[PDB]
């Protein structure tokens, strides 16, 4: 469970616009 | 405080004109553009690199370069006489948003006119009441859009200024006025005060001093 | 087909509070981002705050000169956006819009968190703030001077300072003077009091032979004022 909680945090990042824009900019370079 | 714009821009019917937004955040973020006629809801014109919303005429084109954004109207129409505001992020990487001073687009129905500036110092009576007010009057100008500013000696003045919106005259020309409220100590401390007006690149500056 | 109706605005004393409503129809509200934008009198648009959507946890960000007093909230069950305001001030008065907030991010040339655009706009609801009760005007002469005069003509007016409320009518020499006269509109001081200025241009060879007086009239306080103006010394 302790490890499963972490993957839930990532789950939100990718549906958080603000976290997204930092994901995409991370790929641009 | 963040984004700057022209205040008073004009163009003749069928010609071309461009108004620009400026700010260090435009180096990193696009800007939106909105039209606003008095008593009517704002309308989104242009956003991002190239996105014109449906129902907008094609004559509107935007562009970005450096720390500047710019809106362009090709073959301006009469119905485009309106106010235009840019909008972007207040800072590079902020979650907020901000607007610019706005710009009145005068569709020229009249030949341009230069404003006549007059500046009065505080009256003898008002000083005895322990107050100090400066009145800068502006008259006989077109397009009805200026930009006023008050300066003490060399340093500009931030607080204490109020300025009316321009209003027609008996001869279809526009007029407006700016006031500066002071305390009798400020008035007698500095060497002079100055009222700068800016209208279509031109800029007048009347000056007064406590002496005489 | 998209409709936004602002309401809940009116008159309030400073320090008071208010709650604005904004309906929504013609689009999926439950997920839309929403923004409040206000236009003070005579000034441009000013972004207030924006409430995000479900992917963002309904987080909200507020404008600096506003953060601390206001709070935005949303009822998606009925498609309503709310703006509660506390410790209201004179500055806060103005037209208040709710706008459907869209989002842009050019992948190749964009910079996080991107930009936000305002697709649709409601007609808005007018807020007003005053601690003002009726006041009478305080007239002041705008003296000429050899340094002021340009050509044989000289410019001279009155200063109707600190009154409330509109309107105010001005004349010179009891209306007998109409040539060269122009009365300016009134500025609304942030203090909550109106001020304006009249003015007339006349020969400088007439300052001796003629005496000039402005006839102010403030019916809202049953006040009238006549002020003589004279050269400086």
């Amino acid at each position: 469970n302790e490890q499963e909680l972490l993957e839930l945090d990532k789950w939100a990042s990718l549906w958080n616009w603000f976290d997204i824009t930092n994901w995409l900019w991370y790929i641009r370079r | 405080y963040e984004l700057t714009q022209e205040t008073g821009v004009s163009v003749a019917l069928g010609r071309t004109v461009t108004i620009t937004c400026r700010g260090d955040s435009l180096r990193s973020h696009y800007a939106s553009w909105y039209q606003k006629k008095p008593g009517q809801a704002p309308i989104l014109l242009f956003y991002g690199k190239n996105n014109r919303p449906s129902g907008v005429p094609d004559r509107f084109s935007g562009s970005a370069s450096g720390n500047r954004a710019s809106l362009t109207i090709s073959g301006a129409q009469a119905e485009d006489d309106a106010e235009y505001y840019c909008s972007s992020r207040d800072k590079s990487g902020s979650r907020l948003s901000v607007f610019g001073g706005g710009t009145k687009l005068t569709v020229l129905s009249q030949p341009k006119a230069a404003p006549s500036v007059t500046l009065f110092p505080p009256s003898s009576e008002e000083l005895q009441a322990n107050k100090a007010t400066l009145v800068c009057l502006i008259s006989d100008f077109y397009p009805g859009a200026v930009t006023v500013a008050w300066k003490a000696d060399s340093s500009p003045v931030k607080a204490g200024v109020e300025t009316t919106t321009p209003s027609k005259q008996s001869n279809n020309k526009y007029a407006a006025s700016s006031y500066l409220s002071l305390t009798p100590e400020q008035w007698k401390s500095h060497r002079s005060y100055s009222c700068q007006v800016t209208h279509e690149g031109s800029t007048v500056e009347k000056t007064v001093a406590p002496t005489e | 087909e998209v409709q936004l109706v602002e309401s809940g605005g009116g008159l309030v004393k400073p320090g008071g509070s208010l709650r604005l409503s904004c309906s929504a129809s013609g689009f999926d509200f439950d997920n839309a981002w929403m923004t409040w934008v206000r236009q003070p009198p005579g000034k441009g648009l000013e972004w207030v705050g924006r409430i995000t959507g479900p992917g963002e946890g309904w987080s909200v960000d507020y404008a600096a000169p506003v953060e601390g007093r206001f709070t935005i909230s949303r009822l998606n069950w009925i498609n309503f956006l709310y703006l509660e305001m506390n410790n209201l001030r004179m500055e806060d008065s103005g037209l208040y819009f709710c706008a459907r907030t869209g989002k842009y991010y050019d992948f190749w040339s964009g910079y996080p968190p991107g930009e936000e655009y305002f697709q649709d706009w409601g007609r808005g609801t007018l807020v007003t703030v005053s601690s003002a009760s009726t006041k009478g005007p305080s007239v002041f002469p705008l003296a000429p001077s050899s340094k002021s005069t340009s050509g044989g003509t000289a410019a001279l007016g009155c200063l109707v300072k600190d009154y409330f409320p509109e309107p105010v009518t001005v004349s010179w020499n009891s209306g007998a003077l109409t040539s060269g006269v122009h009365t300016f509109p009134a500025v609304l001081q942030s203090s909550g009091l109106y001020s304006l200025s009249s003015v007339v241009t006349v020969p400088s060879s007439s300052l001796g032979t003629q005496t000039y007086i402005c006839n102010v009239n403030h019916k809202p306080s049953n006040t009238k004022v006549d002020k003589k103006v004279e050269p400086k010394s």
